């Protein structure tokens, strides 16, 4: 019913820790598969953490809050879902003796995690290296990490070009000190939403800026090329577009007015038309209705970059385009992180080790009550690369101490390799990860870990 | 303060232990010396099948580990169609050989990655070990011994000599010589009881269910014309609504015969076709299919002209009769043409009170076959049908793929010897890889030990005679294949004995059993959720 | 997981010792099966009265007895430190670090600590044996045991030590101070302010005679007679019996003339004191009253050993042979009333310097009476630690030693590469239990006093030479304060011989527990 005293703080830690300890094997390319027992004869053979956590029944409400965090993290970026859950669960494990045995007030721990969150972001920015976002050949290699070892490996040459133009279409580079930093206003969900059309070719597939409709002209004889077409949503306009259907009586009335009637338009697509037009249609680029792939199309595009559109996907069949959907969306999440800042971070756990080394040295100069929980954070930052060591077959005791000693001498970009299993450099061997995932993994894990410690009693009632 | 290294071992051991129980069950029935398993639901369903995939579909297993084992054979039956039990034996035995290595502290990733490296190296040695066979049709004598590999497994070997010419002549008769392919859907299997299984014979044409019943019907008709009749010969009524009004019973026959004149008018044009073309010529016949029913009045009319009367034919079986006979379907009698008649040979009908079958056999270009499996008991029908369907699919990959591999554990023993000496010469993978290759090499030697274990001969003596013979063949500068002879107990030459396995069957067996068995050891913990 | 449960069994007894060291410590009442209550504040003596079941605790008990036998002080530092080494090693065992490198890490950290003990010496004891100089060593010994008595008991203990020590300097060949030279006696009544210091043993029994005390003459002769007072007869049997009334007059007068003849020869030799270890007859006390001989009976043989080292007397196996060579000499003996009852004490004046002294305790509390008796015994061994093995060197106490070692050990952790860094870092963290124990038992907040201790020894000084105050230890407060204060104000220091010996014993104590992965026992 209700849990008071110090026993409630233990139940809050073990709730999110029991879930994070099981998914420890889901991290890295060497991640081991998992097997769940359903009441039905089927089972889940995949190692994806997002699919497994949704099928696990939980009791304590702290585990339910960790499930909602994985859903938000999965929408921002494609991978790194299990990294946030494990990092948020290990912090509570290292702070367990301090909160219970040492009898340290929880707000002191919460206030220390907020101070360590700022210091953790400054270290990652120093370890990161500059990268050119305008190079078309460099962006294809950054996306290639999410391309290869997948069914798209045969089209990988065409996929890197298709994913490149898909990101370049939604992004626009604008900045100044007058109106501030717009941050490019990039949204994958609404603006980058794709429509799969059967037939065509993947190489010939292009990204058109606008809304694509399959409805053709309602009159047999009409001009298929308009100089300055004007889109009107519902002055003597050059075009008439209706959301619902249009009877044949209105065809002859608007025929003498020099405008085309277009019916059967979806409501969700009307919001994207306002970006290429502004109607609550002058300077419209191409009116060509020419049929492509035995299906009548329409071109709403123009000479401007509204940062809104519908990507037209074409391929050999519908089954091929279905796998491209989830593969292209996960590939653009890495390219979107490159445009958020011209910096890259070393993978394989090198970024996780770079924060723990600089945190222990800086915490000794503060000389305050917050110094003790900083050592628990540095130990939690080292568990992420150590988890990959346990899955790589190497000695977790030896490889952890030898890697930490190399940071005091060498650089912070030296991680752990999954294929080999020995300490190697990430930059020279071509292992890279974006910094935005590292920023979202540390920030969301600390913010979620503080909320779990703020509840000292479980209230039962409706 | 909880950090546990106790997560090293988990229910994965039970996952391996649960696979050990399934191995001991399917170890006894593997091979021609195996045993015939029987499952009973309790409602009267009794099926006797030695195949592993067929039995696992009727048994529910709560352990999720054995679920993927049954699902691994789903791609084997739909492609290879043979070796479902052998794949299971390779998955279970590989877990036992790796059990000793897990307790020593070996990480399962090296064990898993070591199997994929040995699998890729096995494909290189597989191309050199295989033998390419020509597509010429003179290999039928060689295909007789190859087809016995699948036949001797599911039976006691007494019925193998009877089913050998039936399976061989079924595919080769309808298959012209080219790349092309073969279709087993055109071969229909029917069953009838109250007979012995040794009476099974080959059928060139199609077997019909309902036969004609009349004492004066001709028993044997040679060189008869098949004619599809789509009109109903049963009782008919006036096209407009009316009624029968009669004061006496004698007046009823006048109104009843008025509606019967529609059928008798069409029968006059049918009997004229027989006498028009080769009416008085000897060795001639006229047979009416008549998928629809037959009125009792036409029984005496068709008997005087020696015309075979048939009724109630399956709609699916009518599509094959158009290909075998060649005659087109004739809907109307007025539109009947003499070119509609097809061609057929001697047609004899066996007289049995329960059922009567019509033989469409002895045709120039039938382009179809029928395998009739008849037995008195219930298990005799299911056991023989399992050997025929497994035999047709085993030979299916023999004619398509020009490569053939010797069976009886020839490739399993040879591959284990090649991978053993090749690992020390290369040493390009890793020093810890030897644990995965040695476990994979020893896991392939269970198949020759399983076959000899059911025969009663000492598996230790047959293992030493094969290894000592292969060493003497290398120093003699020649190529000699060695195999396990189950009857005598010593080695044997697989080329002389005639034991051969398809290339695609053993290729997906080693590759399929490697990925499934490796994924089993990858499970860290068994979670129960969703209820 | 038996090695983890073994630490939990010690953890149950670990919290008992956490409330022992420090001013909050209290004695424990233990009722023996024989109906006797022994009350002592000392932990080493407490372990003797407690029955230990698990043999894993016996390893710590045997290591605790080593501290009491040799140095006699620091038993609380050995048990508490050894118990914390198992707690910090529990995280390393659960982390997956083998106990082999954990044991090897302590051997490397122990050698680094012993080499730094010579550079941490602040003052040097000149061994002057002055009354004011001994106040610095005795004060921390009485401290953390009984509160309020540290000022009064400091002058009583330091005065008795200077009486038994001769005048010498820079000579370590011949030992002088023993552990039996200081005896503690108790009597009902009085107070701590009225207590005095006696230069010799104190006898609380009655003289059993009409002579209360001897005269003021110099060099009184004292003779110890082990043979009882009676007429000389056959050693075998020799029971006096009366067959008839005729022999009664000869046997009665014979015993009177024989005893009087022996006492006359002894009185002529100048012996005014006769010590009879056995019983004394009725007729023997009549002659000793007229000759003015003090009657003293010491049945205990343990008290006669220390008496021979003072006056020089020797026990005689016979009676009636006053050999002047073996007789003792005492300057002055007096009988005065101390504690409400008249008793005959033993002291000196100038010559025949006594090597054994006794401090008389007075008080109205029975519980605190035995507390000081057991507390002085811990201070007796502190004087023994002034000898050649690092007797003059001293280190600052009051938690300042364990905190200062944290910065020195962690500096050498990153210097030594390899897996040894895990055991070196945890070895310095285990020293944090000492400052936390004094702050927790005294009611001080952990969020306040503890962070001020780390900032005291760690400061930013623009230069290589250390400055400001490195002497700040753990403060008990008791009135008011802000942060901590300097320990040099109260002059509380710890000897090097006590601290260095406690580290080697505590290191081998936790080494035995971590090395044992299996325990096999059977019922008795």
């Amino acid at each position: 019913e209700r849990t008071t005293g110090r026993q409630a703080q233990i139940s809050n830690i073990t709730a999110a820790k029991a879930v994070a300890d099981v998914i420890r094997t889901c991290l890295g390319p060497k991640a081991m598969l998992k097997m769940l027992l359903d009441p039905m004869g089927g089972l889940v053979l995949t190692n994806d953490g997002h699919a497994i956590l949704r099928e696990i029944d939980v009791a304590h409400p702290a585990a339910k809050s960790m499930l909602e965090l994985s859903r938000t993290q999965d929408e921002e970026v494609g991978d790194g879902t299990t990294t946030v859950i494990i990092l948020a669960g290990e912090i509570l494990a290292q702070c367990a003796p301090y909160l219970i045995e040492k009898n340290i007030h929880p707000v002191i721990i919460i206030q220390a995690l907020k101070k360590a969150l700022t210091d953790a972001l400054e270290v990652i920015k120093q370890v990161s290296k500059p990268v050119d976002v305008e190079n078309d050949a460099a962006m294809k290699k950054l996306i290639q990490a999410s391309i290869g070892t997948k069914y798209v490996i045969h089209w990988s040459e065409k996929m890197c070009e298709l994913a490149l133009d898909a990101v370049k279409t939604v992004r626009k580079d604008l900045g100044q000190t007058v109106e501030g930093e717009p941050n490019f206003e990039i949204d994958i969900k609404r603006y980058v939403r794709v429509e799969k059309i059967p037939g065509g070719d993947v190489l010939d597939s292009r990204v058109l800026k606008g809304v694509l409709l399959n409805k053709d002209v309602v009159h047999p004889k009409m001009s298929r090329h308009i100089e300055n077409p004007r889109v009107v949503l519902l002055v003597r306009p050059t075009l008439v577009i209706t959301e619902k259907g249009v009877s044949d009586l209105a065809q002859h009335y608007l025929l003498k007015g020099g405008c085309s009637v277009l019916r059967r338009v979806k409501k969700s697509d009307n919001n994207r038309i306002a970006r290429v037009t502004g109607a609550t249609g002058t300077n419209c680029g191409l009116f060509k209705v020419e049929m492509i792939g035995d299906e009548y199309f329409s071109f709403l595009d123009n000479c401007k970059e509204p940062k809104a559109c519908t990507i037209m996907l074409r391929g050999g069949s519908k089954d091929i385009l279905n796998e491209i959907d989830r593969n292209l969306q996960d590939a653009m999440a890495v390219a979107r992180n490159v445009m958020l800042s011209p910096s890259l971070s070393p993978g394989g756990g090198a970024t996780e080790m770079a924060v723990s080394v600089k945190l222990a040295e800086k915490a000794k100069q503060l000389e305050g009550i917050q110094q003790w929980p900083y050592q628990a954070v540095a130990d939690a930052m080292e568990c992420i690369p150590r988890t990959l060591i346990q899955n790589a077959g190497g000695d977790p005791i030896r490889l952890l101490s030898q890697l930490r000693a190399k940071h005091a001498q060498g650089n912070f970009t030296t991680g752990i390799d999954g294929d080999k299993g020995k300490i190697v450099d990430m930059v020279s061997y071509g292992i890279w990860e974006p910094e935005v995932i590292k920023q979202q993994s540390v920030k969301t894990a600390i913010e979620s870990a503080c909320l779990l410690l703020r509840v000292d009693d479980i209230v039962s009632g409706v | 303060p909880k950090a546990e290294s106790l997560r090293r071992d988990a229910a994965l051991k039970v996952n391996v232990t649960s696979a050990e129980g399934l191995q001991s069950v399917l170890e006894t029935n593997l091979g021609p010396k195996g045993t015939l398993k029987m499952l009973v639901d309790g409602a009267g369903n009794i099926k006797l099948t030695k195949d592993g995939k067929v039995l696992l579909t009727e048994m529910q297993i709560q352990s999720p580990t054995a679920v993927l084992i049954a699902r691994a054979a789903a791609a084997q039956d739909e492609i290879t169609g043979d070796g479902t039990t052998t794949v299971v034996c390779l998955v279970g035995e590989l877990l036992r050989q790796a059990h000793r290595f897990i307790q020593e502290g070996v990480h399962p990733r090296i064990i898993t990655d070591g199997f994929e490296i040995a699998r890729k190296e096995s494909m290189k040695f597989l191309d050199e070990f295989k033998i390419s066979k020509t597509n010429l049709s003179n290999d039928r004598e060689f295909l007789l011994q190859v087809a016995r590999s699948s036949l001797l497994t599911k039976v006691d070997a007494d019925l193998t000599e009877v089913l050998t010419p039936i399976v061989t002549d079924a595919v080769l008769s309808v298959y012209d010589a080219q790349a092309d392919n073969l279709d087993l859907h055109m071969v229909e299997i029917m069953q009838m009881q109250h007979l012995s299984p040794k009476d099974t014979t080959f059928i060139k044409g199609l077997v019909l269910d309902h036969g004609g019943r009349h004492p004066d019907m001709p028993t044997r008709v040679k060189n008869a014309y098949v004619l599809i009749l789509n009109v109903s010969l049963e009782y008919e009524k006036t096209e407009v609504n009316s009624g029968f009004f009669y004061s006496s019973a004698d007046q009823r026959d006048k109104l009843a015969a008025s509606e019967r004149k529609f059928v008798d008018a069409k029968l006059k044009k049918i009997i004229d076709l027989k006498n028009e073309v080769c009416g008085m010529d000897p060795d001639k016949g006229f047979v009416i299919i008549n998928q629809k029913g037959i009125d009792p009045m036409s029984l005496d009319v068709f008997a005087k002209h020696n015309i075979l009367a048939l009724r109630r034919a399956k709609r699916r079986n009518m599509e094959r009769l158009q290909l075998v006979t060649g005659g087109e379907a004739q809907n109307s009698v007025e539109d009947l043409s003499p070119q509609i008649l097809g061609f057929s040979g001697l047609v004899y009908q066996e007289t049995i009170g329960e059922e009567k079958f019509t033989y469409v056999t002895e045709n120039t270009d039938p382009k179809s076959c029928t395998i009739l499996i008849k037995g008195s008991t219930h298990y005799a029908l299911a056991q023989t049908k399992d050997a025929v369907r497994d035999g047709l699919r085993a030979v299916a990959n023999v004619l398509k793929d020009k490569n053939i591999i010797p069976g009886a554990g020839a490739f399993y023993i040879a591959l284990s010897r090649y991978l053993r000496s090749a690992n020390m010469n290369k040493l390009g993978a890793k020093g810890k890889t030897k644990t995965g290759i040695e476990a994979f090499a020893e896991a392939l030697l269970v198949i020759p030990k399983t076959l000899v274990k059911n025969s009663g001969f000492d598996p230790l003596d047959v293992l030493a005679m094969v290894e000592d013979e292969l060493d003497d063949a290398q120093d003699s500068d020649e190529t000699r294949y060695v195999g396990v002879d189950l009857n005598i107990g010593d080695s044997c030459d697989p080329t002389i004995e005639g034991i051969w396995d398809s290339y695609r069957v053993l290729r997906n067996a080693i590759t399929g059993a490697t990925g499934i068995a490796s994924n089993l050891l990858l499970c860290d913990e068994l979670l129960r959720a969703g209820r | 997981g038996q090695i983890i449960k073994s630490i939990a069994a010690i953890r149950e007894l670990h919290q008992m010792c956490l409330t022992s060291m420090g001013p909050c410590g209290r004695n424990k009442i233990i009722v023996n099966h024989l109906g006797k209550i022994i009350i002592t504040n000392d932990a080493a003596t407490m372990l003797r009265e407690l029955d230990i079941v698990h043999p894993a605790v016996k390893v710590l008990v045997m290591a605790t007895e080593q501290q009491k036998i040799d140095m006699g002080d620091g038993t609380n530092l050995v048990m508490i430190l050894a118990g914390e080494l198992l707690n910090v090693s529990e995280k390393l065992i659960s982390m997956g670090l083998s106990a082999v490198e954990i044991i090897q890490g302590y051997n490397m950290a122990r050698k680094f600590t012993l080499k730094e003990l010579d550079e941490m010496v602040v003052g040097e004891i000149t061994d002057k044996n002055d009354k004011n100089e001994l106040l610095k060593m005795i004060k921390p010994v009485i401290s953390s045991k009984k509160y309020g008595s540290e000022d009064i008991l400091s002058e009583l203990v330091s005065e008795a030590v200077s009486h038994v020590l001769p005048v010498a300097q820079q000579a370590g060949e011949i030992p002088y101070f023993n552990v039996d030279s200081i005896r503690v006696v108790k009597i009902m009544g009085g107070s701590l302010s009225n207590s005095t210091v006696i230069k010799g043993m104190v006898f609380n029994r009655e003289p059993e005679g009409h002579v209360k005390s001897l005269s003021e003459d110099k060099k009184h002769k004292v003779a110890v007679f082990t043979c009882p007072l009676d007429i000389a007869n056959t050693e075998t049997k020799g029971t006096v019996l009366l067959h008839n009334a005729q022999e009664m007059l000869d046997f009665s007068k014979g015993e009177e003339k024989q005893i009087d003849a022996m006492m006359k020869e002894i009185a002529d030799m100048g012996v005014e004191c006769i010590v009879a270890g056995a019983g004394v007859g009725e007729l023997a006390l009549h002659y000793l009253n007229r000759y003015g001989i003090l009657v003293l009976k010491v049945p205990s043989k343990f008290e006669l050993r220390r008496l021979c080292r003072v006056c020089g007397a020797t026990p005689l196996p016979r009676l009636g042979a006053p050999t002047p060579e073996e007789l003792g000499l005492v300057e002055t003996v007096k009988t005065m009333e101390i504690g409400g009852d008249r008793v005959t004490v033993f002291k000196q004046e100038q010559g025949e310097i006594s090597r054994t002294s006794t401090i008389i305790l007075r008080g109205a509390t029975q519980n605190n009476l035995d507390d000081i008796e057991r507390a002085i015994d811990d201070g007796v061994a502190a004087v023994k630690g002034l000898m050649k093995p690092s007797g003059g060197k001293l280190l600052p106490g009051a938690g300042a030693t364990e905190i200062e070692l944290i910065s020195r050990i962690t500096k050498y952790g990153e210097r030594t590469p390899g897996l040894l860094q895990l055991a070196i870092k945890q070895f310095a963290v285990a020293f944090e239990v000492v400052p936390r124990t004094l702050a927790e038992t005294a009611g001080l907040d952990v969020n306040e006093v503890l962070p001020n201790l780390y900032a005291a020894h760690n400061v930013t000084e623009p230069g290589a030479v250390k400055t400001d105050h490195l002497y700040k230890g753990v403060d008990i407060d008791g009135e008011s304060d802000e942060g901590v204060k300097d320990i040099r104000e109260e002059n509380i220091y710890d000897m090097l011989a006590t601290k260095k010996f406690a580290i080697n014993v505590a290191t081998e104590a936790a080494t035995t527990v971590l090395s044992i992965d299996q325990i096999i026992m059977a019922k008795k």
